[PDB]
């Protein structure tokens, strides 16, 4: 099971960016994928959830409006459409899978994660 | 050793136990 | 939303020390904490989930306990690789939240 | 009445209550949800009552 996220780097405050997680090593299309960021020495902050079928779509409270997540099955690829993104966006963000460990799925739980990709926002050059 | 409870010649009275 | 409280933020300990980590929540989800252990510059590591169930691979000496609002993780005897960052997680119902994180140390 | 006894005993001196003939109401209980950890390893509190 492996998950490689990138579309990270530089970006000024306001543009936008989509951030990619491909998905291999299990059946990508029956489980919900998260998105977790972690803000430079910070801690974790959940984002995004998507059904496994993408009909379904749930963000965090900050991220409302400006940030959509996306789903595409056939490649087994998780994509996260940030906008209008400012200053405290900055975190490295990881991709999640839902996974539970044994038969007390009553838990729906959390597992293995994405490598985690950084995204800065400045308008820095 | 010890478990729960309950609480509640002219004539005859017969009991069967 | 339901809101995640550990305590204490940080700690000190030596190894082989008993050490308990506490998370609370502002309501009852009565099953559903995730335990994580995250060291820096790398992604977290589930350790307990339904906050009573250790998963694979991770060390016996992990282990959660509690159910509804009280809920500890508690390592019996520290190593020297156990000083690490660690979340609680909920999933009763979304939005998903953490904890704001416990910091174990060496003494 | 034993949730809402005015004292309870110390934890070393822990009280044993014999409770016997009576119909229990496991499910008033489960729905209260003043009682902030509700645990249950023997038995699934819905098979209570
Ligand atoms: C008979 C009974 O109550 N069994 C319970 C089970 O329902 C519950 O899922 C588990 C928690 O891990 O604890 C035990
Ligand atoms: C109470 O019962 C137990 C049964 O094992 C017995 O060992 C004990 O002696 C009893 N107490 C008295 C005072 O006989």
């Amino acid at each position: 099971v492996q998950l490689v996220e990138s579309g990270g780097g530089v970006v000024q405050p306001g543009r936008s960016l989509r951030l990619s997680c491909a998905a291999s090593g299990f059946t990508f299309s029956i489980y919900g994928m998260h998105w977790v960021r972690q803000a430079p020495g910070k801690g974790l902050e959940w984002v995004a959830v998507i059904s496994y079928d993408g009909s379904n779509k749930y963000y965090a409270d900050s991220v409302k409006g400006r940030f959509t997540i996306s789903r595409d099955n056939s490649k087994n690829t998780l994509y996260l459409q940030m906008n209008s993104l400012r200053a405290e966006d900055t975190a490295v963000y990881y991709c999640a899978k839902e996974g539970r460990p044994s038969d007390i799925v009553v838990v729906v739980a959390f597992d293995y994660w994405g490598q985690g990709t950084l995204v800065t926002v400045s308008s820095a050059s | 050793n010890c478990t729960f409870e309950y609480v509640s010649f002219k004539n005859l009275r017969e009991f069967v136990f | 939303d339901i809101q995640l409280t550990q305590s204490p933020s940080s700690l000190s300990a030596s190894v082989g020390d008993r050490v308990t980590i506490t998370c609370r929540a502002s309501q009852s989800i009565s099953s559903y904490l995730n335990w994580y252990q995250q060291k820096p510059g790398k992604a977290p590591k589930l350790l307990i989930y339904a906050a009573s169930s250790l998963q694979s691979g991770v060390p016996s000496r992990f282990s959660g306990s509690g159910s509804g609002t009280d809920f500890t993780l508690t390592i019996s005897s520290l190593q020297p690789e156990d000083f690490a960052t660690y979340y609680c997680q909920q999933s009763y119902s979304t939005p998903r939240t953490f904890g704001q994180g416990t910091k174990v140390e060496i003494k | 009445e034993v949730f809402n006894a005015t004292r309870f005993a110390s934890v070393y001196a822990w009280n044993r209550k014999r409770i016997s003939n009576c119909v229990a109401d496991y499910s008033v209980l489960y729905n209260s949800a003043s009682f902030s950890t509700f645990k249950c390893y023997g038995v699934s509190p819905t098979k209570l009552n």
